[PDB]
């Protein structure tokens, strides 16, 4: 006594079997009269029906294959899996599902960006080799932490106008040395060197080619290239999911904002955008110094880390304006750049990923349920996501599929994809809703009541007046007998 | 401060006008003109680019704006084809300072060829043109060359005028950036002028000196102010120093008669710039000078705990013991750079206590600029805003910087209230905003009979012999105000009589004349002592209303009339900030409990019906004889409330005995409830007692309800209103009253039938005898119904072995089923003294019936036909006598619907006789 297989008025092997997965149609013709073909499957198996008369049809998922997923970072046959199994079959009943788990773990190594600033004033021509010494060592460092570490840098000194600016003599504008007799670069706001690149000796070579240049006051503009570097992304070459560093060298106190009206210039940093084509802030002789929060602003919406490497006698100084800059950090500039070097290596092993799943050629038919166990074993049903994920850490998610009845095809295939991973699941789909028994169908031929019928699964689907077992008998006949 | 429609002044396009502006009041002549600097304009001077310029505009006589001939020279030679100066580019205008007939500006950007060697330095310049005479003046232009010197002083990036005609002025660059302050008299730099001498050196000059090289970068001179902080009665100065103690900032008081360092003030935030801009003035009223200090870019904790930017300005107020009282306010937005410039205003409402000024020229909608007004009080400011002007100009190319520079303290329309000149140069513009005379006006409304009595029925109502009372509402006005005032104001006045009442519910009291809650006059009044008055005389409706707790509140509101108070000019006054412009009033009105104005009410309850048992059917409306009564003060609009259950419906009150009480009353369904509510008196007398006589229908109409009312007492009492909740249960009683009778037909037979002869074996109805048909009628006739009972019907069969009424059927009527115990027509045949036969003496029959539903005096019925067996009476044993066939019916009841209540078990019965005699008898 079926709840449903019998009470629907089954009649039909293709509907038996599509209207539940709990429903089978028995279809030997040495069935003994008694109980539907369609009843429970608990009790069909024994209510007449023998063993090989019937087929109880189950759900499964198979993992074809699977892979351990890259334990360790060593190289690989291919490429270190970062997502397990690889590929599963899947045999739906219409209507039916079941679980089936899939676990991330991160391997590879993390991208990061970082772009070296560096002061270019005149005080800095005996602090020039230790920038360019610890310009050469960041990257000599940073390679043997990370893998995908690009690399670049600019340079400022001070805004080109008066009084910052050595205009006095009409041939010193070309070297503001001229007094000591000497020759100094001319002087400039900030130029852009070299783009984020992964050519480490490129990098190295333009840094070491660089040569100082002269204003008059003491405090530099490095504010200035700061917020320059902030908010160019296609010149600086900033990526969407690298981890961003801005080193910044300085030697001697700050311009802020404000300290600009001096020269004339009132306008407030607009904080856009301004190196042109030639690499040169063109905005640098009308716009005034950026505020600190300004800075902290555009550096907080673009994720950008902020580290100083200043000298000893101005520590302090930078020391404290970190505390008005949340998330930077202040390290001594000298000829053992380590201690320098241990903030990066800090910032490095502060890194943290995120992991979400993807549905990519899933059709409407089809639908998962997921339930998250992320670390320390927390099961939470009802997302897809994962936070704090160091390199090695590993999360699973539990998922239970589901398909509404029968599907109008038969094949179908999906893909799952972990966020910004490369690695994916890919599950192919199947469904068996056709009757094997049906294989044996029979139109109007031999069997059933002179034809008048079409033998599938033990009853002919008889035609009008027909209707019966095997035909033998009309829709509204009755037999007194 | 007027805003509406303040005077609007423009230069050429990208001239910066209105970077720096003052007023010019000159000494000689009457007029008042205002100066704008346009630090970029465009001048005539030959080979000149962009020079700068200070402009006098005229004000109301068209507005006319024309530059101030103060140099038209180009530069000057050193030597043939060897400039000395700089002038093209200098910001000439960029701070621009008047007092009297003295004019003063400065180009802080004007480098000189210094004379030992060729070279630029931007020492700055100054030009101060007195009546006639114009003179140049740069302290900073000396044989101090090179940065280290004054090379780089930038003289005139800010200046100011002493008390006793000493000019401050503030070159940030001396000394590698140290800063340096010069002082000098206007009479020596006037008398010391000579064209031809470059390095004019002055005997009377007062400056600071150079200090270690940790000072470097420090800024001093960056902005100046002038007040007395010794008592010396000498103005001494004030210096913002904005990049000093590892960018701190700092602000340095140095006396004014030999430049000696009397206080230091520091800041507490990194690169907040503390020291942009500072400003002496008394905010208190205690005569000694007060230090306001900017710091545009203080970033403070944020609502979510995150530094965010938002400036500041620190108040020192000065005190006799040398001490300093701080406080501090902060910017009301996120990078609008509050505090930028503050601008002493003096007493802009002449409330005694000096007004200022502060902007946050990037503040506002669209960040067009605004400016906040702080009035001065007594112990400090007040820290919150009293007025927010806001830039009208969209930003071009450039931020309009709206509020960059303002100037006040100067009543150029001569209204006795000083005026606001604010700069816009981010769109070249310059807007001078005129104060408003401040008039304060004292409203005194006042009710003399503050509790009003009804039974005070002593006025005549108009137009009518009827009375009504009559209560006193005077209201007075009186409109004082300093400075030049129209003599008259046309002030408006309305008055309402009723506050509150909201949605226009009622309102109890109206003018005696033209009866209206409302009523407006226009009443003159002449700024002085005289405390001109008016009263009227206003009535409350008896019965009229039903509220007579809640105080009448009385309501007047004053608005001037604007339109007719302004000046020639079209300058409208304004009323006080602080005076309310209404003012209220409590009446009162009570009943009863006179000397408890404060009414305190008790109430009780108490039910008791008479007929507390119901039959579930067909009876009497249910009345509860409900009792009411209170102890306390009283008891106002006192209502009962009832509800009754579903299965009761409300009814009109009793009116057959006259002991109940004759109350009105009605019916609600609110909040999905069944409520009956009752008058009880407004308010109740004493308290007493009341006898309730309504009625219900408690139709009952749900056989699985057992056996409530509930009911309450309330008042309109403001307190201790809702009475002890009171409830009474009635009862159900199942009056089914069951009755079984029956009848008979024919009711007597006379034998030997006519026509009739003796058979052996009938088999028609006239071989046997006449029928007799019998009919048992079971009723209910009762309020109480049942679902199922059960009936019997006994019957005479057999006597003397012989046949008494041979059954043909039994026919039911349908409400119920039955079945005989013997059987019936067992020989299947077509269909003197009088005694009684009956199943007592004779072979019996019976009929079991199981009756079903009877409702209340529903019936059912059951039929028996038979046919009489004469040859029974024909046999030796019956000749010649005569019976009474007797049968008898019962019943009992075994269920009733009312399952839930108790169930009676009920029975009875009946009889049903027939009668039989020999009618033809033996002959006498
Ligand atoms: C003296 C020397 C050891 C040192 C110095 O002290 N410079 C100061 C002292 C001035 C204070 N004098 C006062 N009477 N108050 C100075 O002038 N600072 C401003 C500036 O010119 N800075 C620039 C940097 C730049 O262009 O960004 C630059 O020239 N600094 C030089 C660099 C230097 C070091 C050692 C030898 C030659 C030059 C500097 O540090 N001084 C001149």
């Amino acid at each position: 006594g079926p709840n449903i297989c019998t009470t629907r008025g089954v009649s039909s092997c293709q509907q038996c079997l599509a209207v539940s997965p709990m429903c089978a149609w028995c279809s030997d013709e040495a069935l003994p009269l008694g109980s539907p073909r369609c009843d429970l499957k608990e009790n069909l198996l024994k209510d007449n029906c023998a063993p090989e008369s019937i087929e109880f049809p189950v759900s499964e998922a198979r993992v074809l294959e699977d892979r351990p997923l890259s334990d360790k970072g060593s190289g690989d046959s291919s490429q270190v899996t970062q997502v397990s199994p690889q590929r599963i079959a899947l045999r739906l009943r219409p209507d039916d599902s079941k679980n089936f788990s899939i676990q991330v773990r991160q391997v590879e190594d993390y991208p990061v960006d970082i772009y070296y600033l560096m002061d270019l004033s005149y005080s800095m021509k005996d602090d020039l080799w230790s920038i360019q010494n610890l310009g050469t060592k960041l990257a000599t460092q940073m390679r043997k932490l990370t893998s995908n570490l690009r690399i670049g840098f600019g340079a400022f000194v001070d805004k080109p106008v008066s009084p910052y600016m050595y205009i006095s003599p009409p041939e010193a504008l070309e070297n503001p040395c001229y007094d000591m007799k000497t020759t100094c670069l001319p002087m400039f706001g900030y130029k852009h060197v070299l783009t984020l690149t992964d050519q480490v000796t490129r990098f190295n070579e333009e840094v070491k080619k660089q040569s100082v240049s002269r204003n008059r006051d003491a405090p530099e503009g490095g504010f200035d290239a700061i917020m320059q570097a902030t908010v160019c992304d296609e010149k600086i070459g900033w990526r969407n999911d690298a981890s961003h560093l801005l080193v910044f060298t300085t030697d001697a106190k700050t311009h802020i904002a404000l300290d600009g009206r001096l020269a004339g210039i009132v306008q407030p940093n607009d904080g856009q955008c301004h190196v042109g084509s030639d690499n040169h802030y063109s905005a640098s002789t009308t716009m005034d110094y950026p505020s600190l929060g300004l800075m902290t602003e555009k550096l907080s919406q673009k994720n950008i880390n902020l580290i100083f490497a200043v000298t000893e006698n101005v520590v302090n100084l930078y020391q404290n304006y970190s505390e008005l800059i949340p998330g930077t950090t202040v390290g001594v500039l000298s000829m053992d750049s380590s201690n320098v070097l241990q903030l990066i290596v800090d910032a490095y092993g502060k890194i943290r990923s995120k992991v979400e799943l993807e549905v990519r050629d899933l059709p409407e038919e089809l639908s998962l349920s997921f339930n998250a166990t992320c670390l320390n074993n927390e099961v939470i049903p009802g997302l897809k996501s994962c936070m704090g994920l160091k390199i090695g850490d590993t999360v699973s998610f539990s998922i239970e599929a589901k398909v509404r009845g029968c599907p109008q095809e038969k094949e179908k295939s999906f893909t799952i994809k972990p966020v910004g991973f490369k690695d994916s699941l890919i599950v192919q789909v199947t469904f068996d809703c056709d009757c094997a028994c049906q294989a044996q169908a029979e139109p109007n031929s031999h069997r059933c009541n002179n034809g008048n019928g079409t033998f599938e699964c033990g009853v002919c689907r008889c035609g009008p007046g027909w209707l019966g077992s095997q035909c033998e008998c009309s829709e509204e006949d009755y037999r007194p007998s | 401060l007027d805003v509406d429609s303040p005077a609007e002044y423009s230069g050429p396009e990208g001239s910066y006008f209105g970077f720096a502006v003052d007023f010019f009041v000159p000494s000689a002549s009457s007029r008042m003109f205002l100066l704008v600097g346009a630090p970029k304009a465009n001048t005539t001077q030959p080979g000149i680019v962009e020079g700068g310029q200070v402009l006098k505009c005229d004000w109301s006589s068209t507005r006319r704006c024309q530059p101030i001939e103060f140099d038209a020279t180009g530069n000057r030679d050193y030597a043939k084809d060897d400039p000395l100066e700089f002038k093209s580019h200098q910001w000439f205008g960029a701070s621009v300072r008047s007092k009297q007939d003295k004019i003063l500006a400065c180009a802080p950007l004007y480098h000189w060829r210094t004379e030992m060697k060729q070279e630029r330095e931007p020492v700055g310049t100054c030009f101060l043109q007195d009546g006639t005479k114009t003179v140049e003046y740069a302290p900073c232009r000396s044989q101090d060359i090179d940065a280290d010197g004054q090379g780089f002083c930038q003289g005139g990036f800010s200046i100011d005028f002493t008390k006793a005609d000493r000019v401050l002025l503030g070159g940030p660059g001396s000394f590698y950036w140290q800063g340096q302050l010069i002082s000098d008299q206007v009479a020596e730099i006037v008398s010391k002028y000579d064209p031809n001498v470059y390095s004019i050196k002055y005997n009377n000059q007062l400056a600071t000196r150079t200090a270690q090289a940790i000072f470097d970068d420090s800024y001093l001179g960056y902005s100046v102010a002038v007040g007395d902080f010794n008592g010396d009665g000498i103005d001494d100065f004030v210096s913002g120093v904005p990049r000093a103690a590892r960018t701190l900032g700092m602000v340095y008081i140095y006396d004014g008669k030999n430049m000696s360092s009397l206080y230091n003030f520091t800041g507490e935030q990194m690169a907040a710039y503390f020291g942009f801009s500072v400003a002496a003035t008394d905010i208190n009223g205690d005569d000694y000078a007060d230090v306001f200090i900017g710091a545009p870019l203080f970033m403070d904790r944020g609502s979510d705990g995150k530094l965010q930017e938002v400036g500041q300005v620190s108040v020192s107020l000065q005190r006799a013991s040398g001490d300093f009282q701080t406080t501090k306010l902060n910017g009301f937005e996120v990078f609008a750079r509050f505090g930028s410039a503050i601008a002493p205003l003096g007493d802009l409402d002449q409330d005694g206590f000096n007004d200022i000024a502060i902007a946050a020229p990037y503040g506002g909608e669209d960040k067009k600029g605004i400016v906040y007004i702080f009035n001065g009080r007594s112990t400090g400011l007040n820290a919150v805003p009293s007025q927010i002007l806001e830039g009208q100009w969209a930003a071009r190319s450039m931020p309009p910087s709206f509020g960059y520079s303002m100037k006040g303290a100067t009543d150029i329309d001569k209204n006795g209230y000083p005026d606001l000149i604010v700069g816009a140069f981010g769109v070249d513009r310059a807007i001078l905003y005129r104060a408003r005379p401040v008039i304060t006006v004292n409203a005194g409304l006042e009710v003399y009979p503050s509790i009003l009595n009804q039974d005070n029925k002593t006025c005549s109502l108009p137009g009518t012999a009827l009375k009504v009372s009559c209560f006193n509402v005077r209201f007075c006005l009186k409109a004082d105000g300093k400075g030049v005032l129209p003599r008259k104001l046309n002030f408006q006045v309305e008055l309402l009589l009723d506050k509150l009442k909201q949605k226009g519910a009622i309102r109890r009291a109206l003018f005696l004349y033209s009866r209206s809650p409302s009523h407006s006059k226009n009443m003159t009044i002449s700024r002085g002592g005289l405390m001109q008055c008016e009263e009227l005389i206003a009535y409350l409706r008896e019965s009229e209303f039903r509220d007579k707790l809640t105080p009448i509140t009385i309501f007047m509101e004053y608005r001037l009339d604007y339109r007719t108070a302004a000046d020639t000019t079209g300058l409208q006054p304004i009323l006080n900030q602080f005076t309310p412009a209404n003012i209220s009033r409590q009446a009162h009105i009570l009943l009863d409990c006179g000397e408890d104005n404060v009414c305190k009410p008790k109430l009780e309850v108490s039910v008791d019906s008479d007929q507390k048992k119901i039959y579930i059917g067909d009876d009497n409306p249910l009345t509860l004889i409900v009792k009411a009564q209170n102890q306390g003060e009283g008891a106002y609009e006192a209502e009962l409330i009832v509800s009754i259950p579903l299965q009761a419906d409300f009814i009109g009150v009793v009116r057959n005995n006259e002991a109940l009480a004759r109350l009105s009353c009605a019916f609600k369904t609110e909040n999905q409830t069944r409520q009956v509510v009752c008058d009880l008196g407004n308010p109740m007398k004493a308290g007493t007692q009341l006898l309730a006589g309504l009625r219900f229908s408690v139709h009952q109409q749900s056989e699985m309800d057992t056996s409530k009312f509930d009911l309450q007492i309330q008042s309109s009492n403001l307190f201790d209103k809702v009475s002890p909740v009171v409830s009474h249960k009635v009862d159900l009683a199942v009056l089914a009253a069951v009755e079984i009778r029956g009848v008979s037909s024919p009711d007597h037979v006379f034998l030997p039938i006519p026509n009739w002869e003796h058979k052996e074996n009938p088999e028609t109805e006239e071989d046997v005898g006449p029928v007799v048909q019998h009919i048992y009628e079971l009723r209910n006739n009762g309020p109480s119904s049942f679902s199922k009972a059960m009936l019997h019907l006994q019957w005479p069969y057999k006597y003397n072995n012989n046949t008494l009424l041979y059954i043909l059927h039994y026919d039911i009527d349908g409400p119920m089923n039955c079945t005989s115990d013997m059987e019936i027509n067992p020989l299947r045949i077509k269909i003197g003294d009088i005694h009684t036969l009956g199943c007592g003496v004779a072979q019996c029959l019976k009929i079991v019936c199981q009756v079903g539903r009877l409702d209340r005096g529903k019936s059912a019925i059951l039929y028996v036909k038979s046919l009489l067996w004469t040859e029974t009476f024909m046999n030796k044993e019956n000749q010649n006598h005569s019976y009474s066939l007797k049968s008898s019916a019962s019943f009992n009841v075994i269920e009733f619907p009312y399952k839930n209540l108790p169930i009676e078990d009920i029975t009875n019965s009946t009889l049903v006789t027939t009668n039989v005699t020999w009618g033809i008898q033996p002959a006498p």
